[PDB]
């Protein structure tokens, strides 16, 4: 009795998630939108919840930003009471809970967003999820959400290996999006694009959400001009 | 029955309800469609609606709605036809309270398709009336028309009146020269009074309302004067003239524009004048003519569908040619 | 077309049909009557005898409120009841907090705020009432007529429910005749004659004549029943004015 | 598939035109002012308002409207942050509990939407200048340039062709004067038009001298002489 | 077949021109379209019956039942068992706790059956509210009791009644045979007659449920051995 | 063809849950059966997609504590919440009462959830089962139940709620019986493996099955077990 | 009186219509019309001037009763222009916020505080669609000692504005022009005359003009604001007025 | 074949003036068992005939004491009867304790009128469907009051109200002059409101069960008799 939100979220534009051997590669588009609206704003696709997990969003923004504000809360809250930084698994799993109230109870409305939370902790390594309108989540090895899902999902199937370095998964997840682009070309100011990776060299969790001129390189690396 | 139920729909047209006035405008259009509004008293003056009519209505209606039917109903045809042709005798009195509610329905917030049918009602009326009636009803609406208190609300049905006063004029030309004299007159009157001397593109302004009346009356009216243009002809380029000069608000200029529409359109138009039921107070089909000869087979007569019509003169196509180039090197 | 179906509603004209329709209603209700004398207020009624076992002294159709506003209604008998105890409560309210007597167009002011209020929303009714009242107070004689608009103004006399109409024009020759005003003792009188006339457009029906006087020279501005001979004399001139 | 919130745009669509341009050194806001008789005192009455010293708003639609909201609106950037943490708003923060109250309207039944849009602008220390959309819906967008009401597809056509990253304030007001007359109803000089800017700070309007800490108004109604002088070279 | 509507049907809250409520019309016949249940009230006691739907020999026992203790005096039946029976029998029994705690003495069955009429006028908190119940137990002041609780907030006391399928053939069986004189176990052996009947003649203690109220062991629900020997004796006592 | 005289609504009013309740049927088949001194359950796994990571997928049998055991037809998110609220409530009473919650009373708190959630209007029923088992604290008889969307809650000693669960209750009606059952493990597992095997919606991935054992012996069976328990006579 | 939940469709309630129009309320502006009288409001040089047509045709009428100008406050006078239950109930209002204000803020309630604030309370009877509009057009006047001379006027939409001088009633529009072809040749913003003697003389002149027909003592009424009184004009000082307006021309 | 547009809610007047939902609430005191009321100036009777829905059941309850000097009947609706009569308890027990007064039954016709007509005046509520014969003695002596559930109450000698009452209330008005000055005898004024009930009784018979009886006034506190005690009146 949720499938009409499920639908809403098809046309959102597309988020990809892919994990590697040794990190996790989130990256998405933005729609194509008016000349005079801002796009140097907070209401973008790939947003963080702590320097261990990131999230990129098909579904409206103001249905995500306050998931987004109650995951950065709750992960400050955790952090703030053992010292040690949340689990993946327990911030997705209480942002599946809190959207699945939302469904079943008839005074409030399914949340119309699907986020693919990308992370790492030490319970389970590197984890990459999917949750949706619905309340359920699901662990993947490569993901997509959004428009053109099933056309990715199939290059994601024919072309994913299990033993795959994060510069695979770069490569993959750029190369996937130039294939089944709406544009007939990419280009850097419609990519948003961010990594999870082991350090510098030493032992900590480091995040990149990739500024423009990185995403150029990354472009420029891999082909697509 | 037919004059009773007349007077009784027209005295009971509302402007609050609107779907059972438009339901009381199709049964006033459906009587005036197939009844002649004329007088079929000869010199039987002793006869009178009431006394005649209703005496015949209220022991018919009495008979049968105590369970009783029509063919139990016996009276003299005389005293039938003493009842029918008394029934005739009540029109001016309708007519009277009929323009006192068309007054009364440029205030409402009608909606087109009413507005339309309401003046198809008041065009099908006039086709019905005799010259007798006729010549009563337009004194009746062109008095409304200067003396009235009906044009106060933001935004009035103009052709609720306006129509009726073009009707008048395709009827009869010699109409047409003194209220289309008297209409430029107070056009002057509100332009000099200073109607649509202040700007908005997107509203007529309330002082402009009257201007607006007489200007879409002016386009109306003009539109049916045919010939009778002729008689006016240097009066109204003058004055064309003079409404091009004085008025510039952006609302207004469309409606002072399409002045020169009607007047060069009705003169190199052909169509039809004549729409009557009965023509020009002429021919004898009898008096016993409550229906107009639907279904009687002598419809199809040429003596009865004999239309005058409209065909444009060479002295109104030399006036079409001296408007259009003097307007348009203007 | 639906706009006469609910209370708060304006009509295209803009006009409450509900309130409309709430005046049919006081159309229906007994004639009643108020005088405005040189010194106070006469009521009278015709209070119609609908059988012979109704307790014939506690059945009173004229109402008294504080002591000095007299009060009388045509409609809704449910409605009048309801004023009338609003009136009371209203009158007590203002002789606990003031120790004075309510002033009759303050009194007037407050029951038509309150009848008003009952046009506003949807989720009410209007009264089915009219309401003649009035009384003595520090500014002499006032007599009011309420309808269920929550409308109100004074008059010199006043007349509503079914005979309203031939009172009216009666009302019209007493305040013509009498310019300078009447005396209590003439209205009196003068009222019995009104609603013997209003009566005979409905002769089926037995009645009973009430009358009421408020006067500063004889009920010291109390208001109080006309009793016994007065009202036989009262009687006897409406019964030899309507031969 | 229409309902409430589409008539209130209606409502919005049917309304005077105004208008917003951000520049590399401030905002513009600005309206036509219409009367409804020459005998209106056309003073009387505020098209643009100032919600806190660095907040300004302008409307489209219903103006009685706008009116207990913008009341509501500087109630909101009071009772929320003057009076707890001690300073006024971000633009973000008073926009968002503008569109609270929009969104409170069309969800209770027995109400209706506010039948306006709003333009709002204003001034932040981490967030630099900002122009946002507000609508009946209570959704809000932050804009480079926008208009509201009947000229707005026109307008925005004109502000597509004109806007660019470089514009400072005083030529973002040409480009709002130039749109302003394009969609004129009225008459068009200083006493029709009204605009507003929030740009540098006006340490005179702060009205007091001394403190060093306060600066004064961001927020600037234009005078109608200052309008009439620039409408002398528009 | 014709059609008989009316322009007051499906009216709520509203009088019909005759003064009639059809929602609360409606819902008490609703009544004749559930499970069997069957008072029989006595000097000796109150016996409650009812028909109990068959069940998988996987099932071991289950939180279905159509008759249930309200407390230890008083004992009810229902014709279904909806969310407004358990919403009305929680109720009952919250309802006897308090009296007793507040007089030290067992609530009067008719004081109990008002209490769960009022729950029915408030609609929990001229709308029907829930399902018809049977009432019984005994008290010192009016004895063995059995009441007809109806949807429409409103009762009768009964010294027989049947409920739920057969309402026409079932209270004319038992008007018929019941006596002031009737003894516990010839109360028991016609409700079982009566359900015999009813039932499309069948009778197993896997379809009748049977129960009594009496002062020395208050309700209780007989084993499904009990009612097994009283429907042999049922047997051949009309075979005798 | 209840119609009647034309007749329609005479009773005036609706009651319903069972949109849920057929959900609870087309979910995963989930099987439980009593021994001697055991009770088994076992349940469909789904096939999982090409791309899924399986290394944190919920073994569907699902522990609430040492000695109680939950498992689920019907919605995954919706089973989530209760087993949640099962896991707290069981927690609550294992603290406040100082004994491990009784295996009726898990049932009576998980039906109280079920029924509050038809009861209250404002919200749906669950669209899921439960097949709550094991042992009492200090106690050796199994205990079995079941409990529905419509918040009625039952004993069984076999039961199965699924899609094609009416060809197991019929296979396990022709092979248990209650004068007497199968005693040893080993007969009850391979009863729950013979139902597992005839219709569940099997595949290469197939089923995940957990005996209990008294005094809190909870154990999921290998994927190798389950193998070894596929014991055949074939003609 | 409380509030309910009940039903209605977009020209029963105050909601939008397809169009974006609310009926409620524009049906609201019809029953301002009802009573059938005219009224005029100018600005004198320190004073601010109110003039109504007076109608009481049943002869059974307190003629005393019978009025359309009301005292909100010792500085501060209105006039409605709609049904007498919905003025008496403005007015009561107005009295309550007036009183209100000046316990509250300390100095007597602005008339461009009054205006403002009834219409907000108007704008929230257009947005409910359990409670109706009034039927009504307040128009307030004082001489404010911030403003000077002051005309302010509410209707049943929410909307105010000041006024240089205003006509409200059936035959406004003709006042109205009368009065911009007034200021258009004077080129003021007010009748330059020193006392309210003079400008309720120049009102009822322009009244009559207007309207076409005479006035007796009993067919107007006056209001003349000064700063610390608004006052309405007993007949015999309005028939100074009159008799001021025979003997001048 | 017809569809009273008027006659939905109780706040709705037809375009006539009438109520219609309080006409329907009017039809329901006649779907009731017929009950008499009379009065002398020592005593008031109330007698009613009970039903019961089949030869099991118990009576139906149609007298009801509010108080030891008043008390009422209930014919049409059963359970509008004790809404009405329990607050017609909450108020005599009220005037006991603020006034230390027994409540006048004039007094309590009024409270009853009240509660009444809000029902009348209110969207979503239902006027009462209840005719309420209300009996008492108090220091005016003995009275009789007919309460109608649009909220008004009639003071009379006797009345009859139920299904086919007509035959009882015309014995009534013919046997008045006799029934009034039945003073210091209970029993003959018992006896002309039994003989007045039997009227109604169109072929039916009294039995004990099926009749019940009260009396007030003097000496005698409200006093209920059915069952064996209204043997000597059958």
């Amino acid at each position: 009795q949720v499938e009409y939100a499920l639908e809403s979220i098809s046309h959102a534009g597309t988020a990809i998630g892919i994990m590697a051997s040794d990190g996790i590669v989130l990256a998405a588009e933005r729609k194509v939108t008016s000349t005079l609206l801002e796009q140097d704003t907070s209401t973008e696709k790939l947003y963080k919840l702590n320097d261990k997990i990131a999230v990129a969003v098909a579904g409206l923004t103001a249905d995500a930003e306050i998931l987004i504000n109650t995951a950065r809360i709750h992960a400050q809250n955790y952090l703030k009471t053992y010292n040690e930084d949340i689990p993946v698994e327990i911030l997705v799993r209480r942002l599946s809970d809190i959207k699945q109230g939302y469904t079943q109870h008839g005074g409030l409305r399914p949340f119309g967003v699907s986020f693919i939370y990308a992370g790492y902790d030490d319970r389970y390594g590197y984890q990459l999820y999917t949750s949706n309108p619905s309340g359920n989540y699901t662990g993947w090895k490569a993901i997509s959400v959004g428009a053109n899902t099933s056309a990715a999902q199939t290059l994601l199937q024919m072309d994913y290996k299990d033993d795959m370095k994060v510069d695979d998964a770069i490569e993959l997840a750029l190369k996937t999006l130039s294939k089944t682009t709406d544009s007939s070309a990419l280009t850097y100011d419609r990519l948003e694009f961010a990594t999870i990776r082991k350090g510098a060299n030493d032992g900590e969790v480091y995040q990149k959400i990739f500024k423009p001129q990185e995403i150029k390189d990354i472009l420029v690396k891999t082909g697509i001009t | 029955h037919i004059t009773n139920v007349l007077s009784m729909l027209v005295s009971k047209l509302d402007m609050n309800d609107t779907n059972l006035t438009s339901n009381l405008i199709n049964g006033i259009v459906s009587i005036a469609a197939f009844i002649p509004i004329q007088d079929l008293t000869g010199e039987d003056d002793y006869i009178s609606f009431e006394s005649d009519t209703l005496p015949l209505v209220q022991q018919h209606f009495y008979h049968i709605k105590c369970g009783e039917s029509s063919k139990t109903f016996r009276v003299d045809d005389e005293l039938l036809n003493n009842a029918f042709k008394a029934s005739t005798t009540v029109f001016q009195s309708m007519l009277k309270v009929y323009v006192e509610k068309i007054f009364q329905l440029v205030d409402v917030d009608l909606e087109d398709s009413l507005v339309t049918k309401i003046n198809q009602t008041t065009m099908i009326l006039q086709e019905s009336m005799d010259d007798k009636i006729f010549n009563y009803f337009a004194s009746l609406l062109q008095r409304n028309f200067w003396s009235n208190d009906s044009f106060k609300e933001k935004d009035p049905n103009y052709e609720l009146v306006t129509i009726p006063l073009a009707a008048l004029v395709r009827r009869n030309n010699g109409l047409s020269k003194e209220l289309v004299r008297t209409l430029l007159f107070h056009i002057k009157e509100q332009i000099k009074r200073g109607a649509g001397s202040v700007r908005s593109t997107s509203e007529i302004q309330q002082r402009d309302v009257k201007l607006v009346l007489y200007l879409t009356a002016l386009n109306d009216v003009l539109r049916q004067c045919h010939e009778s243009l002729l008689e006016y002809s240097d009066e109204l380029i003058t004055f064309m003239k003079y409404l091009y000069d004085n008025v510039t608000n952006p609302p207004l200029d469309v409606i002072t524009s399409i002045v020169i529409h009607s007047a060069l359109a009705t003169l190199c138009t052909t169509e039809i004048t004549d729409c009557r039921l009965f023509p020009e107070d002429s021919k004898i089909p009898e008096k016993d003519r409550w229906g107009g000869l639907q279904f009687d087979p002598r419809r199809f007569d040429k003596q009865h569908l004999s239309f005058q019509w409209h065909v444009p003169s060479s002295d109104e196509i030399t006036l079409s040619i001296s408007i259009l180039e003097s307007l348009s090197e203007y | 077309t639906g706009y006469d179906l609910s209370n708060s509603v304006f009509s295209p004209d803009g006009r409450n049909f509900q309130v409309e329709y709430a005046v049919k209603a006081v159309e229906n209700g007994t004639t009643s009557i108020g005088i405005k004398c040189n010194d106070g207020v006469v009521f009278a009624v015709e209070k119609l005898i609908t059988s012979k076992l109704l307790v014939p002294q506690k059945n009173v159709k004229i109402q008294v409120v504080d002591r000095h506003i007299g009060c009388v209604y045509s409609g809704l008998i449910p409605d009048g009841r309801h004023l009338v105890n609003r009136g009371r409560e209203e009158a007590a309210s203002f002789k606990k907090l003031y120790k004075t007597p309510i002033p009759i167009p303050a009194f007037a002011d407050r029951l038509g705020q309150y009848v008003q209020a009952h046009t506003l929303y949807n989720s009410v009714r209007p009264f089915g009432v009219s309401t003649i009242f009035g009384g003595v107070d520090k500014n002499g004689a006032h007599l009011y007529m309420l309808e269920p608009s929550g409308s109100y103004w004074g008059y010199k006399g006043a007349a509503t429910g079914k005979g309203r109409q031939s009172a009216k024009a009666e009302l019209e020759k007493l305040v013509d005749h009498h310019p300078e005003g009447l005396s209590a003792r003439e209205a009196v009188k003068q009222a019995a004659k009104i609603i013997y006339l209003a009566h005979e457009d409905n002769k089926e029906k037995d009645f009973e004549l009430e009358i009421s006087w408020c006067s500063l020279s004889e009920t010291n501005g109390l208001h109080k029943f006309v009793k016994g001979d007065l009202l036989q004399e009262a009687i006897d001139f409406a019964q030899k004015e309507i031969n | 598939k229409l309902g409430q919130i589409d008539y209130a745009l209606t409502a919005v669509k049917q309304g005077v035109t105004s208008l917003g341009i951000k520049a590399t050194n401030g905002v513009v806001i600005a309206t036509e002012k219409k009367s409804s008789s020459p005998l209106a005192m056309s003073e009387t009455l505020s098209k643009v308002s100032l919600l806190t010293p660095d907040i300004g708003a302008v409307y489209s639609g219903m103006g009685p409207d706008y009116r207990v909201l913008v009341d509501k609106s500087r109630k909101v950037a009071h009772t929320s942050y003057k009076r707890i943490y001690g300073e006024y708003p971000p633009t973000k923060l008073l926009v968002s509990e503008v569109a609270k109250i929009m969104q409170e309207a069309t969800q209770s039944g027995g109400v209706r939407p506010f039948g306006v849009s709003l333009l709002i602008a204003g001034h932040d220390e981490f967030n630099g200048f900002s122009l946002y959309q507000v609508d009946p819906s209570g959704s809000y967008f932050p804009w480079k340039a926008t208009a509201i009401g009947k000229g707005s597809v026109a307008a925005k056509t004109f502000l597509e062709k004109r806007w660019n990253d470089e514009l400072e304030l005083e030529d973002a007001i040409h480009i709002a004067l130039l749109t302003l007359k394009e969609s004129v109803e009225g008459e068009f000089n200083g006493d029709t038009i009204e605009l507003a800017i929030i740009g540098d700070e006006n340490p005179d309007l702060l009205g007091y001298t001394g403190i060093p800490t306060d600066k004064g108004p961001r927020f600037r109604k234009l005078t109608s002489q200052e309008i009439n002088d620039r409408l002398e070279a528009l | 077949m014709f059609l008989t509507r009316s322009e007051y049907d499906r009216g709520v809250s509203t009088f019909s021109p005759e003064g009639r409520l059809f929602q609360v019309e409606y819902s008490l016949e609703a009544i004749k379209l559930g499970s069997t249940a069957i008072g029989i009230a006595t000097k000796e006691g109150v016996v409650l019956g009812v028909e109990k739907r068959a069940t998988s020999p996987l099932l071991e026992s289950d939180s279905i039942e159509k008759i249930v203790e309200i407390d230890r005096h008083i004992g009810c039946a229902m014709s279904g068992l909806t969310a407004d029976a358990r919403s009305m029998i929680e109720h009952a029994r919250t309802a006897a706790v308090t009296h007793n705690l507040y007089y030290d003495e067992d609530i009067n069955v008719e004081s109990l059956t008002q209490s769960v009429c009022d729950l029915a006028l408030r609609f929990g908190e001229s709308r029907p509210f829930g399902v018809a119940l049977l009432i019984a137990g005994h008290d010192a002041d009016d004895g063995y009791q059995l009441f007809h609780a109806e949807p429409s907030g409103t009762f009768y006391r009964y010294n027989a009644k049947a409920i739920g399928s057969g309402s026409e053939g079932a209270q004319a069986e038992l008007l018929n045979e019941w006596h002031s004189s009737l003894t516990l176990k010839e109360a028991e052996l016609l409700v079982l007659k009566i359900l015999k009947q009813v039932m499309e003649e069948k009778l197993d203690e896997n379809n009748a449920q049977l129960s009594c109220i009496t002062k020395q062991d208050g309700f209780k629900i007989y084993d499904n051995e009990k009612t097994a020997e009283l429907i042999k004796e049922l047997k051949e006592k009309e075979a005798a | 063809y209840d119609r009647a005289l034309s007749i329609f609504s005479p009773d005036g009013h609706i009651f319903q849950v069972e949109y849920a309740l057929e959900a609870v049927k087309r979910g995963t088949c989930a099987v439980g059966v009593k021994g001697k001194n055991c009770v088994v359950l076992g349940c469909e796994r789904r096939s999982t997609l090409k791309l899924q990571d399986t290394r944190i997928t919920p073994s569907k049998v699902s522990k609430i504590d040492s000695h109680v055991v939950l498992s689920f037809s019907g919605l995954n998110a919706d089973s989530r919440i209760l087993i949640e609220k099962a896991r707290v409530e069981a927690q609550s009473h294992r603290l406040t009462l100082e004994d491990p919650v009784t295996v009726e009373y898990l049932t009576r708190y998980v039906a109280g959830v079920q029924q509050r959630y038809t009861q209250s209007g404002g919200v749906r029923p669950f669209g899921v089962s439960t097949l709550i088992a094991g042992f009492d604290p200090r106690d050796d008889e199994p205990k079995l139940y079941q409990t529905e969307p419509s918040g009625i809650y039952s004993s069984w000693s076999a039961q199965t709620i699924g899609r094609n669960s009416k060809t197991v209750r019929e296979f396990l009606e022709k092979n248990y019986d209650r004068k007497e059952p199968p005693a040893t493990v080993e007969e009850c597992v391979k009863l729950t493996v013979r139902s597992l095997l005839e219709v569940v919606q099997t595949g290469a991935k197939n089923i995940e099955i957990t005996v209990v054992k008294p005094d809190s012996d909870i154990v999921a069976l290998s994927s190798e077990e389950i193998n070894q328990y596929v014991t055949q006579i074939e003609q | 009186a409380a509030a309910a939940s009940a039903a209605g469709y977009d020209r029963h309630i105050t909601i939008f219509s397809p169009e974006g129009r609310l009926y409620q309320v524009e049906y609201a502006f019809k029953a301002t019309n009802q009573t059938n009288i005219n009224s005029l409001a100018v600005r004198g040089k320190d004073c601010t001037v109110v003039i109504s047509q007076k109608k009481v045709p049943d002869k059974l009428l307190d003629p005393t009763t019978v009025s359309y100008i009301f005292c909100i406050s010792r500085t501060i006078g209105m006039v409605v222009n709609g049904p007498i239950p919905d003025a008496r109930n403005a007015a009561l209002r107005a009295k309550a916020e007036a009183a209100e204000f000046r316990y509250k803020y300390g100095y007597d309630m602005p008339c461009d505080v009054l205006a403002k604030r009834m219409a907000n309370l108007s704008q929230i009877y257009t947005q409910r669609a359990y409670m109706r509009p009034l039927g009504v057009i307040l128009t307030f006047v004082s001489v404010d000692e911030e403003l000077g001379p002051s005309i302010y006027k509410t209707d049943p939409a929410g909307y105010y504005v000041g006024y240089k001088a205003t006509a409200t009633g059936p035959k406004q529009q003709e006042i109205t022009t009368n009065l911009e072809n007034h200021f258009k040749k004077s080129k003021i913003d007010h009748i330059n005359e020193e006392s309210w003697e003079k400008v309720v003389e120049f009102a009822i002149t322009h009244m009559i003009d207007a309207l076409g027909t005479e006035f007796s003592k009993n067919d107007l009424e006056v209001g003349v604001a000064t700063k610390d009184k608004f006052f309405t004009l007993s007949a015999e000082n309005i028939e100074e007025r009159l008799v001021a307006i025979a003997e001048q021309d | 074949m017809f569809r009273n547009n008027y006659d939905g809610d109780t706040v709705t007047f037809s375009p006539t003036g009438r109520l219609f939902q309080v006409e329907y609430a009017l039809e329901a005191i006649k779907q009731g068992s017929v009950t008499v009321g009379l009065r002398s100036n020592t005593h008031a009777v109330l007698v009613a005939l009970k039903r019961n829905a089949d030869e099991l059941s118990s009576y139906q309850k149609k007298i009801i004491k509010c108080d030891e000097h008043m008390g009422l009947s209930l014919a049409g609706l059963a359970p509008d009867a004790r809404v009405l009569s329990n607050y017609l308890r909450q108020q005599c027990n009220y005037s006991s304790l603020v006034f230390n007064r027994k409540l006048a039954v004039e007094r309590a016709g009024h409270l009853l009128c009240d509660k009444a007509q809000k029902n009348t005046q209110s969207y979503g509520g239902r006027p009462y469907g209840v005719g309420l014969l209300i009996i008492g003695y108090d220091k005016s002596g003995a009275h009789l009051l007919e309460f109608q559930p649009s909220g008004n109450v009639t003071e009379l000698y006797g009345t009859a109200i139920g299904a086919r009452s007509q035959g009882a209330k015309t014995y009534l008005e013919r046997t008045l002059d006799t029934f009034i000055k039945i003073d210091g005898n209970p029993d003959e004024l018992i006896k002309a409101g039994v003989e007045a009930i039997s009227q109604s009784l169109r072929d039916e018979s009294l039995t004990v069960d099926n009749l019940s009886i009260a009396i007030v006034g003097k000496d005698t506190p409200f006093t209920i008799y059915d069952g064996e005690a209204v043997a000597k009146y059958i």
